[PDB]
């Protein structure tokens, strides 16, 4: 070969040692997990959890979207009424080592109350832990979405808000009333 | 509370506990991975393996292109039909003691892909040690199922040596990480709002 | 009998209406207030199609398809732009009224209504007002009543009176407030009351019995079988 | 007319020509919202048709796409040929910049067409797949044997009567198939693999340490030199096209992101145009940038992973921990924007799922003042090297002809001179309103050359963010359309109309009226396509996705043969494709 392309190629890797060398001398990019803890974005498609409304009320009315939503379908729930008429789960449970954490079920949630949230950590040890209950994922807040209440929306009658005291709504007026 | 191959007590003189404890010791804080690519996974694993994650801090960046001199098994990918015999030829070319780690949904239970051309977990015909949830889990669920397969092998009991003593492998039977943190995931009640970054 | 619909020839019974005629053929008109068992009254004016007097005629007119015979040589569209805004603006009012009730309600996902919002492209909301609310009444152990989700198509009084003989359901009120029920709280007398959750095609009428372990239509697992 | 109109594309001149050379009678044009001319031709009259297309004064150079279609369940198929089954063939003209798809019908028992490979050579793996999935024959092909499935397979799964989901798993068939494994080596006959004739046989995988997935490549050597090579594929066969007849239109969208999992919404892009066209649905601007935005940053992902990749294939192995710090920061960017990191399922019918979070300019422009030093100091450290340009250059090289010929689309056909982008000759999601520059090649596909091709495309994908970012259009994050998958949040929550249609869409699905649609787009590493036929329901009743990964690893042993094996392993390092693009 060549003199010339062989002089050309020593200077190439004395450059290339030179570099790395250099970037030696740099700073370290590296973030120490789990020392440092990892930074994740408000949206951040993590674990996944059941929030409640401001009144305290659990927000899921059991409408099933979420779980027909789901293209694994590993949602599944059963809807429960109370006594004043309002609709919850009587079970919800996730099958977290089929979820894909698509966010398709929050997204598909009309009440806000299924939430994908900031959080990775879920690692399990028996494949049958991975089946979260609703009693795992029930959370005591709003997440999310701070404020909105789907049964201040809903025309159902529940305890504390009766009859044309939803959002938008006139009192009923009875087919019997003297006005015209 | 134990697993021995049997639900049984701990079998732990005070000097063979000590030399258990610096075996286990050893063999967590030296865990060498063996580089298996099967899908998305995988490339997650290896972000991890890179600088900014930087897996070698927990001794864990050995990657062996050998299934003799690998400690543990990362299935982090798809269980494909073709693709299955190859895995179990590869775990069964492995040493005791071997541990299983199954990364994201596919090696979970199939994942999106119940299909037919797909095994519905790796758990079907290998035996698993920790499994990852997610679709990729990020780096640091592999760096944190990495801890808790640390902590695993740090309270299970093996046989110094196979002319002496008993030669059964007992498994720690841990605490479930739901149950564990369902302390502080119920207490959870305000989050960010989405419209942040 | 021949009809041509957006410029395609067919051949119908003569003695059908309109809007049986083009469901028959696989056309999709959005209705409400005819049913094939009960006939046609012409009440929720959803089923509008645009009639030509001939061929070469632009203008036509709107005409309700349940109420207007399918005869010899009759132009009609469906797909009219003046006549697909009049379904939608029906939709829309209909819609003015409706309980935002969906997700907590037992018809989601088998209404008719659902259905024919969809159908009818509407899905812009631009009335800003009070909804009208009505009380329920307690029909008895199969029936569940809830009278906000009613858009007064007739169905049940046309049902249940004219065609089962019940005497003990009705239509009361007037202009807005026409409410759909029994005179006073009590359980529906009618034989053939159960008939009436799926002749009503919103949520007023529900089974009570599923309602208690209650699962959507998607969810469900069916067989043909015999009673 | 807007795009997406049904068009008959009878003024098309080789509609015209075709007509001429073989009369109005012998072929019937079916008018679709595909965008290209749709012809059903007689099975006798097809090879014929094939070299007329070839033979043209502006020729159809390239057979694009090649694949079957059950179609016994289709109902509404009004003006259509009468069919149980039929295969598609794309043929794409260049210089035309015009494409066309010919169709011919087939029945039930009466399956098998003349084989393509005399007019295309790359033929050979889709008339493979077509036989694997749907069990048509094609007379004179020379090894039509399953190319997805192992040989030992029963039934066609692509067919409407073959159940998609997993079968119930047996230890019996996995012991099975693991002596078979053990005894291939042993009973090994390069007569059914398609082989001929001190010419040793090895076999490279079928586990690879790569990143690019785990295949098996069956080798004839002379010595060093590679006689012949045949690839084992489908090892990474995930049914994506079989779920595609199983998902709603809306829930398909996740499947559609792990085709190929270095892309994300690249991936996402055209299934959603083409949906969109199915729907009728014209997305504003704001979605036209936004969805540029990501599929540009996913784009410069891909690229840096492959430098990498291609990098420590070499030998060199500290720029692919520095480039994975690049693609933290895009991570970072994409994880504040979509919510996650390389399948995000941000893209919907008719928009996006969320809007932008206020705060995201910051991130990238924080990338676009990282990433350009970086890039220099990766060219000045590894890809100026003297070793890496001995082992890059003149590797595995090929002319336009065997670009064309082969289908190979992307950085290697630009690198024989080709100057073919999809952003450019045929332009989506208003990529014509961003000024960026086409890299094209001098005309030789080396190693070297791709290579260089994909930093000058990171670098022309840095200045369209740079323009994105100087130039953002204020408006909806989701179009107007009543098909619009799903509607915006707020009017969901709080409106009843906006309630049943998110209701019925979530649920039941979006209802799709019958047509078929196509979208085609530059890929990150090549030209990725989806053909999409609905039957008028909420599911679709055929999804073809036609991926280049699978072209350039058909192209590999026409450009390989007659080289090393070390020059085999840059070659596959240097061809931009992942496994599961290949298999899907
Ligand atoms: C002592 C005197 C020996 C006889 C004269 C030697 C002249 C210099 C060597 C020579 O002939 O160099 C040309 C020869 C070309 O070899 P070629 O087949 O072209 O392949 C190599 C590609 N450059 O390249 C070679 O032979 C390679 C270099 C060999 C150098 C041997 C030592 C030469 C004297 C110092
Ligand atoms: C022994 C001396 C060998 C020759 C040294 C000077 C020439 C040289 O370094 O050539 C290699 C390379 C040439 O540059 P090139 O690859 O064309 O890149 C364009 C930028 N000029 O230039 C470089 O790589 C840049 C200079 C590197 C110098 C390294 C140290 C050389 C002396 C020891
Ligand atoms: C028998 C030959 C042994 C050669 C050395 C093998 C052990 C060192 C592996 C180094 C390494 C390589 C090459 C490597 O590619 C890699 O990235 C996945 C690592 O993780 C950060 C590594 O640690
Ligand atoms: S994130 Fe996706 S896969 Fe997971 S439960 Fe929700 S819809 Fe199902
Ligand atoms: S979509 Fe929301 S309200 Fe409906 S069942 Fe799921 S979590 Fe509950
Ligand atoms: S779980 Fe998801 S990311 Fe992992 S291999 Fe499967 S499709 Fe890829
Ligand atoms: S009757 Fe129909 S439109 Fe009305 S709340 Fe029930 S499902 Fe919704
Ligand atoms: S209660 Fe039902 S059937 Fe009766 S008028 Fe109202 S919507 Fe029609
Ligand atoms: S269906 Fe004709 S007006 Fe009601």
């Amino acid at each position: 070969m060549t003199l010339k392309e062989l002089l050309v190629g020593f200077g190439t890797q004395v450059r290339s040692i030179w570099m790395i060398g250099l970037h030696a001398f740099a700073k370290r990019e590296t973030r120490m997990y789990p020392e440092e803890p990892v930074y994740l974005p408000p949206r951040y498609r993590g674990r996944i959890v059941l929030t409640r409304d401001p009144d305290g009320e659990e927000r899921c009315v059991a409408c099933n979207l979420c779980a027909v939503a789901c293209p694994v379908g590993c949602i599944s729930l059963q809807k429960a009424e109370t006594k004043d008429g309002r609709w919850y789960p009587e079970f919800f449970r996730i099958n977290f080592s089929r979820c894909i954490f698509c966010g398709l079920c929050e997204e598909a949630c009309p009440t806000t109350a299924i939430q994908l949230t900031p959080d990775f950590e879920m690692g399990e040890y028996k494949r049958q832990d991975l089946v979260y209950e609703k009693e795992d994922l029930l959370i005591s807040g709003p997440g999310k979405y701070p404020e909105y209440n789907f049964y201040r929306m809903a025309g159902m009658a529940i305890d504390g808000k009766d009859k044309g005291e939803a959002e938008n709504e006139a009192k009923p007026i009875d087919v019997k009333s003297l006005l015209p | 509370d134990y697993t021995l191959t049997e639900i049984v007590t701990d079998p732990l003189n005070v000097f063979m506990g000590k030399l258990n404890d610096m075996v286990n010791w050893g063999r967590k804080n030296s865990i060498w991975p063996y580089n298996f690519g099967l899908s998305c996974c995988y490339v997650e694993m290896v972000t991890s393996f890179t600088a900014v994650h930087d897996v070698a801090r927990f001794g864990a960046e050995v990657l062996r292109a050998s299934p003799r001199q690998a400690d543990l098994m990362v299935v982090a990918g798809t269980c494909f039909t073709k693709m299955a015999p190859v895995i179990q030829r590869l775990y069964d070319q492995m040493l005791e003691p071997k541990w299983v780690i199954s990364m994201g949904a596919c090696a979970n239970s199939g994942g999106m892909y119940d299909i037919y051309s797909v095994v519905q977990g790796v758990d079907k015909f290998i035996p698993v040690d920790v499994y990852i949830p997610g679709c990729p889990p990020r780096p640091e669920a592999y760096m944190q199922a990495l801890m808790l397969l640390q902590e695993s092998i740090g309270k299970e009991r093996r046989p110094l040596s196979w002319v002496v003593g008993d030669q059964g492998v007992y498994r720690a039977n841990m605490q479930s990480e739901r149950e564990r943190k369902r302390g502080e995931r119920i207490a959870v009640t305000n989050l960010r709002t989405p419209d942040e970054i | 009998a021949t009809i041509h619909v957006d410029g395609k020839e067919y051949e119908v019974n003569g003695a059908d209406n309109l809007l049986e005629a083009c469901l028959s053929l696989g056309l999709d008109i959005p209705y409400f207030c005819w049913h094939p068992a009960l006939g046609s009254v012409g009440a929720c004016r959803q089923c509008a199609v645009k009639q030509y007097q001939n061929a070469e005629d632009t203008r036509g007119r709107l005409v309700m398809s349940c109420m207007t015979p399918a005869s010899d040589g009759t132009f009609i569209s469906i797909d009219d732009e003046e006549a697909k805004q009049f379904r939608e603006s029906v939709v829309e009012w209909l819609m003015t009224n409706h309980p935002h009730d969906c997700p907590v309600c037992e018809e989601g996902g088998n209404c008719h209504l659902q259905d024919m919002t969809v159908m009818t492209g509407h899905s812009f909301r631009r009335y800003r007002f009070t909804k009208r609310t009505h009380r329920n009444q307690d029909l008895g152990p199969f029936i569940s009543h809830e009278m906000n989700r009613c858009i007064a198509c007739y169905r049940c009084v046309r049902y249940y009176k004219d065609y089962a003989g019940g005497t003990d359901l009705g239509v009361y009120g007037a202009h807005d407030n026409v409410y759909f029920g029994r005179p006073e709280d009590g359980t529906l007398e009618s034989e053939f009351s159960g008939n009436l959750v799926e002749i009503c095609p919103t949520g007023v009428f529900t089974d009570k019995t599923h309602s208690e372990r209650y699962n959507r239509k998607w969810d469900m697992q069916f067989a043909p079988s015999i009673c | 007319e807007p795009a997406w109109q049904t068009r008959d594309h009878l003024d098309d001149p080789v509609i015209g020509e075709l007509r001429n050379r073989f009369g109005p009678d012998a072929f019937t044009v079916q008018a679709t919202r595909t965008g290209v001319p749709v012809v059903w031709i007689k099975r006798e009259q097809l090879l014929e048709v094939g070299d007329f297309l070839k033979k043209l004064p502006k020729p159809y150079v390239m057979l694009f796409d090649l694949h079957g279609m059950d179609e016994r369940l289709r109902t509404h198929r009004e003006g259509l040929p009468a069919a149980d089954f039929s295969v598609f063939y794309h043929l794409i003209s260049i210089d035309r910049n015009r494409d066309i798809m010919l169709k011919v019908a087939l029945a039930e028992n009466d399956l098998h067409v003349p084989t393509f490979t005399k007019l295309f050579p790359n033929a050979n793996w889709y008339e493979r797949e077509t036989w694997d999935l749907f069990g048509i024959t094609f007379d004179g092909h020379p090894n039509l044997r399953r190319i997805m499935m192992p040989q030992t397979w029963k039934g066609h799964p692509l067919r409407k009567d073959y159940p998609a989901r997993a079968t119930e798993f047996s230890p019996f068939e996995l012991t099975k198939a693991k002596q078979d494994l053990e005894m291939e080596a042993l009973t090994f006959k390069p007569e059914e693999w398609g082989m001929k004739r001190d010419f040793m046989f090895l076999n490279l995988g079928p586990n690879h340490p790569s990143a690019h997935g785990a295949f098996r490549i069956v080798l004839q050597l002379d010595g060093e030199e590679i006689v012949d090579c045949v690839p084992d594929i489908g090892y990474h066969h995930r049914g994506a096209e079989k779920m595609g007849e199983r998902q709603s239109w809306h829930s398909y969208i996740p499947y559609t992101d792990r085709i190929e999992y270095l892309g994300g919404c690249v991936n996402e892009m055209p299934y959603v145009l083409a949906v969109e066209k199915l729907a009728g649905i014209t997305v504003p601007d704001r979605v036209n940038v936004i969805r540029v935005m990501l599929s540009e940053l996913f784009r410069i992902n891909s690229h840096l992973l492959y430098i990498s990749t291609f990098i420590q294939d070499v030998g060199a192995m500290t720029p692919v921990f520095f480039a994975f710090t690049d693609r933290q920061k895009i991570y970072d960017l994409v994880e504040a924007i979509t919510g996650f990191r390389m399948h995000p399922a941000w893209f919907r019918i008719g928009g996006v799922a969320h809007d932008l979070p206020r705060g995201w300019d910051r991130l990238l422009r924080e990338f676009l003042d990282w990433m350009p030093k970086r890039l220099a100091s990766y060219e000045k450290a590894a890809l100026q090297n003297t070793i890496l340009k001995g082992r890059s250059q003149g590797v595995a090289a090929y002319g336009a002809k065997e670009a064309l010929e082969w289908g190979t689309t992307g950085a290697g056909l630009r690198a024989t001179g080709i100057d073919f982008d999809v952003r450019k000759a045929r332009p989506y999601s208003g990529y014509e309103n961003f000024d960026f520059e086409i890299p094209v090649g001098g005309g030789v596909s080396d190693c070297y050359t791709r290579v260089m091709l994909k930093v000058e495309e990171l670098r022309q994908s840095l200045r369209i963010l740079e323009q994105c970012l100087n130039n953002m259009p204020e408006g909806p994050f989701k179009a107007d359309h009543p098909l619009t998958t799903p509607p915006p949040k707020e009017r969901t929550l709080q409106h009843i109309e906006t309630l049943i249609t998110h209701f019925l869409q979530v649920s039941w699905g979006p209802v799709m009226p019958a047509n078929e649609s196509f979208q085609m787009i530059e890929a990150t590493k090549g030209i990725n396509s989806y053909y999409l036929t609905s039957d008028g329901s909420t599911m679709s009743y055929r999804t073809r996705i036609r991926t280049p990964s699978y072209a350039h690893l058909q192209q590999i042993p026409a450009a390989i043969r007659g080289s090393l094996v070390s020059d085999l392993i840059v070659y596959l390092g240097s061809i931009d494709f992942v496994m599961s693009d290949v298999d899907r």
